[PDB]
């Protein structure tokens, strides 16, 4: 008993199914009329030494499709499914293969042309422009990003100088998190001017070369 | 410095580009370019000729796709407006844009204050104010040898 266990009833009962190849337009109409359950009729005719398969589309849906059978002995095909309840199963083995083709040929090439034209619509091509574009680099007093950045800088204001005791408390609070820190990161952590911070740090901490990607300060006072 | 140097070169070449146009192509703001501009003049001990209304008519009218006769009329209107002192203290760009608006509205190719303002780099209010000052004297500003698609007496009043 496992999620991957497959219900092999399809194989055990030897359920046989037919794999049929049909055009996209045909199956698209069947999917559209799926709610009707009257997409068409499938006719099979067998003779003394010949058999044929064909499908007739419903008049309302259309507003004969002979089928050509293909060998299934050259490769063993099987049908399996996965249930939404996380239960896999094997429906059966493919016992016959067929492919749908239209009965007519000359007028059918018209439909293919229409499908090609519809399929050509998304193929974007360079458009010729009669007049030069005069809206590029339109005169502007100051760029959008600059006034926004300036507003943030001026609204937040510069970093103030906290009292020496609070700066030391923050530094030791950072030391509990990590032994050493890069000055750029320490400035952001302590939120103090780089000059003011360095003056307080140099009195206790020191800077030493380490294998880390950037020069780091050592916070141990001794 | 490079942005301000580019403005000075255009002025020296007789093809002035407004600070808004130089700012539109540079990351530097108009204000900073303006500050560097005066500093360079002192540093170089040089000076540049005063801008005039006719220095922008060719570029603005062409960017607006205005006909040749409309550009000529706008040039005459702007030049005569300065000579008549109808626009005291007004920036030449504002006067040029207002003259272009007047000539355009008088022609078949009519352009809105926003369209002219966007290309000339002037606020519609500034254009409207400059236009309101010159509108009463419009028949004197237009050339005598000009073809009116819309008569001067029917020009927009505001």
């Amino acid at each position: 008993a496992e999620r991957g266990e497959l219900d092999l009833t399809g194989a055990k009962q030897n359920t046989g199914v037919w794999l049929v190849k049909v055009p996209k337009y045909l199956s698209q109409q069947w999917a559209k009329a799926s709610g009707r359950g009257e997409v068409g009729k499938l006719r099979i005719a067998k003779t003394q030494g010949r058999t044929e398969v064909s499908f007739t589309l419903n008049e309302d849906l259309a507003n004969e499709h002979p089928f050509v059978l293909q060998s299934v002995g050259g490769q063993t095909l099987t049908v399996f499914t996965e249930s939404s309840s996380d239960k896999l199963s094997l429906e059966g083995i493919v016992v016959q293969r067929a492919e749908c083709r239209p009965a007519a040929s000359e007028n059918y090439m018209r439909l293919k042309r229409l499908q090609i034209e519809e399929s050509s619509k998304p193929v974007r091509l360079s458009q010729q422009l009669d007049k030069v574009v005069t809206t590029n680099y339109k005169p502007v007093a100051n760029h959008q990003y600059n006034i926004e950045y300036e507003r943030k800088k001026k609204e937040d204001g510069k970093r103030a100088r906290a009292d020496k005791q609070h700066v030391l408390d923050m530094l030791f609070s950072a030391f509990e998190k990590h032994q050493y820190y890069n000055l750029k990161d320490l400035v952001d952590i302590t939120k103090q001017p780089v000059v003011y911070l360095k003056e307080i740090l140099k009195e206790i901490g020191v800077q030493n070369v380490k294998g880390i990607h950037k020069n780091t300060w050592e916070l141990k006072p001794e | 410095i490079a942005s301000a140097c580019l403005y000075i070169a255009c002025r020296q070449e007789g093809v002035p580009r407004t600070f808004k146009e130089i700012c539109a192509v540079s990351r530097i703001s108009k204000k900073e370019i303006g500050r560097c501009f005066k500093l360079i003049l002192k540093a170089l001990e040089t000076s540049v000729d005063l801008i005039t209304t006719g220095d922008f008519m060719s570029r603005f009218c062409s960017n607006l796709c205005l006909p040749k006769q409309v550009q000529m009329a706008a040039t005459h209107i702007a030049r005569k407006a300065v000579e008549l002192d109808l626009v005291p203290g007004r920036s030449p760009i504002s006067v040029a844009a207002a003259a272009i608006y007047m000539a355009s509205q008088a022609s078949a190719e009519k352009r809105t204050q926003k369209e002219i303002g966007d290309i000339a780099g002037v606020a519609d209010v500034t254009i409207r104010q400059s236009y309101r000052l010159i509108y009463p004297r419009a028949p004197d500003l237009f050339p005598t040898d000009f073809k009116f698609d819309t008569p001067v007496d029917k020009l927009p009043q505001l």
